[PDB]
């Protein structure tokens, strides 16, 4: 299964995501 | 990476035909 | 006269003689005019089954390594046909080929296996292999031809009335017709059964790879008899059967 | 199409030699001469 | 450090204490094991030869003119290392049953769940509406306070 | 020791010598090659010899013998082959006298044709084990003999 | 060199290390065995005794006025010898099934095989002809390049 | 079996043949 | 009459340091004609055991 | 299939062999397949074969 999460919390928790080896697609909104 | 049925079928058929052409290399 | 794979004779000898053994020693040899003449003699005998019979040129002055006679006994079983409706060999020659194959099957130089002989001293009167598989079938018998290409396979048949009214028969080698890739036959399959029971996997793979050359050569010979030779001088059907 | 080479004494050669029909004639004639030869 | 990997792997089996092995780097401190603790742990008779020959090599080094001292009891060795492990630590097939968490608009067709919280995203309204239009979806919400700990808890538990 | 050396296989062509001989349990039919045979197998009496010597603690002679074994095996293999193949003749001693040889010797008084004895020296035995016969090619007068005895 | 043939034969049986035996030649290095490696190699008590009398004779020699050192571990002994054997190595009845190879003309009657290559021999043409005259003969040919390697490989295989 | 080989290659490889203990009969053509 | 491979022959060179072994008596001599006749008739008895 | 392979002579449709390298086995162990989602054509196939 997959999930959709907001970009700000992904940017804040991306260290945990890469520590747990999860895949992410993100669009930075400038 | 990833894999799928059609592309993998084309793949395996390509190596099977390669082996059969190696068989017919003796077929003059 | 063409090799199965052209130009393989001119490559380096170390490549061709891969390992040790009778077949390995035999491979790498090259023929001369005497063997060329004898080979075309063999082919003429194949082209004329009902008139040409063969026997060995035995002299007291012979001296050579036994492997050449050994391989000849191994391969004449597949090359020649006997029994059925026509024969190509004498009883003496069939006996000699059979005792040579007996010698080969008892020749053991890599691995020592169990052997279970029979009541008599006849050739091939024994059982071999982890499973007991009978080799006594290949002993020559002209009633059916168990040891050659007449074994339980049709060789002569009839299709349509010929222009010459005494040559109705069609002579087909190994049961195939010209009008084939990868097809086998009974005698060859049972020879491979014998060889895999003997555990000689080197020549098992060798013969398994060499099948198509044999099949195409015999198809060509089949074509030569069934097409070119149809003339008034062909042997009558009753005399060919008798 | 040329036949595969066969060695001639000390040097390889690839000559087809005489025709097969001529060879068959000579072989049969020599054999029957041997049959009568005594 | 200790004079051999054999003792380090032996105490790894006994507790799991990761201890390094001297490789001629600095004039450091070295521990050594005598007959008492050798008989305690049950090292093979081959390794006593290696340890004693290393000790006499250090003796030769000292006579050529680095600190070496020995541990006598198991309790002394426990105080020496200063750490006791937690035994088994099994590792699963993967970290979480969720493989991917994204934000892209083209992945809403394939997405299966979504968490919501007040965020400054120009397309959050759009993606939230599109995910909510589905007939059977797994929607979670924030209730204020700390969002990061809640999201971390949810992503470990789902 | 602990083996059989007499077998009656088939009705052999010479009915007066319908017997078969095998030394060391080596069958005559299994033709061999000297480059690959004689390594990896040992026979009974040699096995007790080697075990007795290594129990006695002698080691140079043990190594020498266990290394020299293939020479022994190829020699007696060819010996079996030539005693079963080449020497089969009408002049071979018949089965009855061959059976009676040993009881005659253990009885000590001969009544029919007795064996013959020869004398040899000590060093000849060592030279016998260090050498081996090897047949080059068969006898010239081999195949024509039946006409002569007929 | 080592003190006794008993140790020499023990290490020969364990690996096959052909280490020589001391025979009073030169002031060289001497390697001896103490209790741990004696227990490892399993020498009878007689050989250990013999080594002891030999060592005490060397101490007497050095007091009466040649270097002696002992190895502690099997790893140290292996590193000190610098050689490990490959086992196997059986010796056959003969080297090749071909007993003889020649070039004379008198033996063409008894010859059975012949290999040909471009050579500067006055009688090669002749002997090749009268060898090829046989009805069943085993003929081999060269294909250029290094013919010596081909001949040696062929004569090994035959 | 017996083998016939040219004298030049016998002369070049005579060390291997004597290492293998094989019999050689040779005629040197000067 | 064929001779074995001489790879085993290093045992007599080992015998120099191991002089106590009575094996092979440090054989380096060619036997005589009477010894050859003796071994020949030994092998004749081997040919004809009975 | 298996008795035919151990008999060594096939009479009907034979299996197929393929070639792999040495490091391929360690790579095969250290990688693992994981199905994302089922095939698009899975449900409708019976119509095709019928």
């Amino acid at each position: 299964a997959m999930l959709l999460a907001p970009g700000d919390v992904i940017k804040r928790s991306s260290e945990e995501l890469k520590q747990r080896q999860i895949q992410i697609n993100l669009i930075d909104w400038t | 990476s990833s894999d799928s049925g059609p592309l993998l079928s084309v793949f395996a058929l390509q190596e099977i035909m390669q082996k059969v052409r190696q068989v017919q290399a003796d077929y003059m | 006269y063409i090799a199965p794979n052209p130009r393989i004779s001119s490559i380096t000898l170390t490549q061709r003689i891969t390992t040790t053994g009778p077949f390995a020693i035999l491979t790498g040899s090259t023929p001369t005019a005497q063997q060329l003449n004898d080979v075309r003699k063999i082919y003429l005998a194949l082209m004329f089954p009902g008139q040409i019979i063969l026997d060995l040129k035995i002299d007291p002055g012979e001296r050579m390594d036994p492997a050449v006679r050994m391989v000849a006994g191994v391969v004449g079983h597949l090359l020649f046909t006997a029994g059925g409706r026509f024969t190509n060999l004498t009883q003496n020659m069939a006996r000699q080929l059979d005792i040579a194959l007996n010698d080969y099957l008892l020749y053991m130089y890599n691995t020592r296996v169990q052997v279970n002989y029979g009541p008599t001293g006849e050739p091939l009167d024994f059982q071999i292999g982890r499973n007991q598989y009978d080799c006594n079938v290949f002993r020559a018998d002209f009633a059916t031809g168990t040891g050659y290409n007449g074994w339980a396979t049709i060789d002569v048949e009839y299709r349509e009335p010929a222009p010459y009214v005494h040559a109705q028969r069609y002579i087909r080698y190994c049961g195939i017709d010209s009008r084939g890739i990868g097809m086998t036959y009974h005698c060859y399959n049972e020879m491979l059964r014998m060889l895999v029971a003997a555990g000689k996997d080197s020549e098992a793979a060798y013969f398994r790879s060499m099948l198509p050359f044999h099949m195409v050569r015999f198809a060509r010979i089949n074509q030569i008899i069934n097409e070119d030779l149809h003339s008034v001088f062909s042997l009558p059907d009753d005399m060919f059967n008798a | 199409i040329k036949t595969t080479p066969y060695l001639e004494g000390d040097v390889l050669s690839s000559d087809s030699g005489p025709l097969l029909s001529v060879f068959a004639l000579q072989e049969i004639m020599q054999k029957v001469r041997q049959v009568q030869a005594d | 450090v200790v004079l051999t990997e054999e003792i380090a792997r032996a105490i790894e089996s006994k507790y799991g204490t990761k201890i390094d092995v001297y490789r001629d780097e600095v004039p450091a401190q070295i521990i050594e094991v005598e007959r008492s603790l050798q008989k305690e742990l049950g090292i093979s008779r081959e390794g006593v030869a290696e340890q004693t020959e290393r000790l006499r090599d250090l003796r030769r080094k000292e006579k050529s003119g680095i600190t070496i001292e020995g541990v006598m009891s198991q309790k002394k060795l426990l105080s020496m290392i200063g750490g006791v492990e937690r035994k088994m630590a099994p590792i699963g097939a993967r970290e979480s049953a969720v493989m991917l968490v994204s934000n892209s608009i083209k992945d809403v067709v394939r997405a299966t769940a979504y968490f919501t919280a007040p965020t400054g995203d120009p397309h959050w309204k759009e993606v939230a509406r599109e995910a909510s239009k589905k007939k059977n979806i797994l929607a979670y919400t924030s209730t204020g306070g700390d969002v990061k700990t809640e999201f971390l808890h949810l992503i470990d538990h789902l | 020791w602990a083996t059989i050396d007499v077998e009656y296989r088939e009705p052999a062509p010479y009915v007066h010598a319908q017997r078969y001989i095998r030394y060391c349990g080596i069958d005559s039919r299994e033709l061999i090659n000297p480059t690959t045979y004689g390594i990896g197998m040992t026979y009974h009496c040699y096995n007790e010899m080697l075990r007795m010597l290594v129990a006695a603690g002698k080691d140079s002679e043990a190594a020498y013998f266990r290394s020299m074994l293939p020479f022994h095996m190829v020699r007696f293999a060819r010996i079996n082959q030539i005693i079963n193949e080449d020497l089969h003749s009408v002049f071979s001693l018949p089965d009855d006298m061959f059976n009676a040889l040993l009881p005659d010797l253990i009885a000590g008084a001969h009544q029919n044709a007795d064996p013959v004895v020869l004398d040899v020296s000590w060093i000849s035995l060592w030279f016998a084990f260090n050498r081996s016969f090897e047949p080059t090619h068969r006898n010239e007068m081999l195949e024509v003999a039946p006409l002569i005895e007929s």
